[PDB]
RNA sequence: GUGGGAGAGGGUGGUGGAAUUCCCGGAGUAGCGGUGAAAUGCGCAGAUACCGGGAGGAACGCCGAUGGCGAAGGCAGCCACCUGGUCCACCCGUGACGCUGAGGCGCGAAAGCGUGGGGAGCAAACCGGAUUAGAUACCCGGGUAGUCCACGCCCUAAACGAUGCGCGCUAGGUCUCUGGGUCUCCUGGGGGCCGAAGCUAACGCGUUAAGCGCGCCGCCUGGGGAGUACGGCCGCAAGGC
């Protein structure tokens, strides 16, 4: 029960699931929730809709830590990207940006066959 | 490697007479010292071929000047051989 | 000899005797190595798009010098070798080619 | 869509420690631009490459960076 | 010769950031992963997701191209050295010195071989999970050689432009890389596309010929048997000729 103040989320977007880590101004996580976290199992766990209720289960969460505001950093590329954003802005959370930090390489690392 | 100074005290050795730039003595000796470099350069970096090829390139050429001096005149081939120090 | 560009770029957080000794270090090797210092600019204290070291801000000096070839890679490697310094570079030295063309 | 080689002062592209004229030719991310949107030529781009590497080493110019908004 | 170029042409030594993996700590809680659907798998010895730090290997994002280099094979972060080829300018030097090339010699993607290192990701064989009638597969989860480095062998290929090299002549047009020029333009050298003549079985080729000619090398002569057999040679072997 930590009293959070104002801080900053993370959107991770796979396209076989989607999950948010909600973490104070410094890094250091506080809530998180999935498609995996709420009902939904197979599939079904990458849903845009499976989505939208990760965020917002993990805003909610949050939202009683006395989290205000975020800064919403976007990694990856997934269906359930945009129900992930409109779920957090319009969970009455406020958010104070959002961002791409999307991580690809300067091709350092052959990958499994599934993606030449 | 080769700047115009050396590439010059050769010339000006074995120009034939005053301004004799590209005579065939004057050839084969700035082929020579190509080849000398090239060739010391390939006593390390045994490695790198392709530079290898250029040797080749370049030990031919003067192979054909210099059987075409020693057609031409034996008197320069003997003496640009006592000089040059090869065949 | 030939001409080349030296950069140094060392440990901001030098108090000025800690700087100049790495600065006189710096000059001594270079001396030593044969490196003859046709010019020389203190830009100091620039700052960083990544951090090295952690270190949002690097000091950077400059040192256009004729130096025999042979040496110019053992002489970058001495420079390497102290802790204060962050990045070394040798350029060989550019004539100036013309931009918006 | 204006064109980022196309206004700007004329310089020297060989300059690898000159920021304030080179990371002009970067993008809204640490990307170096295509001639697209620089403008140089051949000859041009490339030592402009050659160059922005050499800064990017030396620590004044980005390796990446993040886009905003989203 | 001289002067001026451009380039992932080669070797060696350094070295830089991104990402993966792993270890270290942080915060944090029930799942993560994966599919067509799912299981195997990993997870409360606290994983996934986020931050910090460290280790190590491998490869080089954007620039990048319809681009460039090299004889081919092939060559892509940055620096330095060591070097090969090459293009234009000047018309300075030699004076046909030229072309091609059986043999020989050298190079030669990958895979593979021997010794010695190295091993992050990938991944034959393998080990499991699916799927099907079955599935010795396609999909999923692991993983060994190997991929990496050195030295040494191997010498194959749709090693493809499926088009040997050199030189001479035969409309243009357009895009282009790189030189020189009194710089919509002209003039050399590369790379593309359309096309005169002409060629072609047609498809197509056409100043980068598959056109008109000359030199010189390699080569073919119905399909299968067969790139097999025997012989010889090479190779540690696999195998090659
Ligand atoms: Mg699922
Ligand atoms: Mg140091
Ligand atoms: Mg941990
Ligand atoms: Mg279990
Ligand atoms: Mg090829
Ligand atoms: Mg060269
Ligand atoms: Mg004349
Ligand atoms: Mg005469
Ligand atoms: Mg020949
Ligand atoms: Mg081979
Ligand atoms: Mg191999
Ligand atoms: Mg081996
Ligand atoms: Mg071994
Ligand atoms: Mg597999
Ligand atoms: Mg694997
Ligand atoms: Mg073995
Ligand atoms: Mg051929
Ligand atoms: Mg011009
Ligand atoms: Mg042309
Ligand atoms: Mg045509
Ligand atoms: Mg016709
Ligand atoms: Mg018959
Ligand atoms: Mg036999
Ligand atoms: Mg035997």
């Amino acid at each position: 029960k930590r009293q959070v103040a104002s801080g900053r989320a993370y959107i991770h977007a796979s396209y076989n699931n989607t999950i948010v880590t909600i973490t104070d101004p410094d890094g250091n996580p506080i809530t998180w929730s999935s498609g995996g976290v709420i009902g939904y199992k197979g599939s079904r766990k990458g849903t845009p809709y499976a989505a939208q209720l990760a965020a917002l289960d993990a805003a909610k969460k949050a939202m009683a830590y006395g989290m205000q505001s975020v800064d919403v950093i976007v990694r990856g590329t997934g269906a359930g990207r945009e129900q992930a954003i409109r779920a957090l802005q319009a969970s009455g959370l406020q958010v104070k940006s959002i961002v791409d930090d999307t991580p690809v390489p300067h091709n350092g690392c052959r990958p499994k066959k599934k993606f030449r | 490697p080769i700047t115009k100074e050396e590439k010059q005290k050769v010339i000006q050795e074995f120009a034939r007479f005053p301004g004799d730039t590209g005579s065939t003595e004057v050839q084969v000796a700035l082929l020579t010292l190509r080849i000398n470099r090239l060739s010391e350069h390939l006593k390390v970096h045994k490695k790198d071929h392709h530079s290898h090829r250029g040797l080749l390139m370049m030990v031919g050429q003067r192979r054909r000047l210099l059987r075409y001096l020693q057609r031409e005149d034996p008197e320069r081939y003997r003496a640009l051989i006592e000089k040059l120090g090869i065949r | 000899m030939r001409r080349y560009e030296v950069n140094i770029v060392l440990n901001p957080n030098l108090d000025q005797s800690q700087l100049a000794l790495e600065k006189e270090i710096i000059q001594r090797a270079l001396e030593n190595y044969g490196a003859r210092v046709e010019k020389v600019e203190e830009l100091g204290l620039r700052r960083l798009a990544y951090p090295i070291a952690k270190d949002p801000q690097g000091y950077f000096l400059w040192y256009q010098v004729e130096m025999p070839e042979d040496r110019v890679n053992d002489l970058a490697r001495e420079l390497r070798i102290r802790d204060n310094v962050r990045r070394v570079m040798v350029v060989k030295s550019q004539e100036p080619f013309l931009a918006n063309a | 869509k204006a064109k980022v080689k196309a206004t700007l002062g004329e310089f020297d592209l060989r300059d690898y420690r000159n920021v304030e004229v080179l990371k002009r030719f970067l993008s809204e991310t640490g990307k170096i631009l295509p001639r697209r949107r620089t403008g140089l030529s051949a000859k041009e781009q490339r030592i402009l490459a050659k160059t922005i590497k050499r800064a990017r080493i030396l620590g004044l110019l980005p390796f990446t960076e993040k886009l905003v908004r989203k």
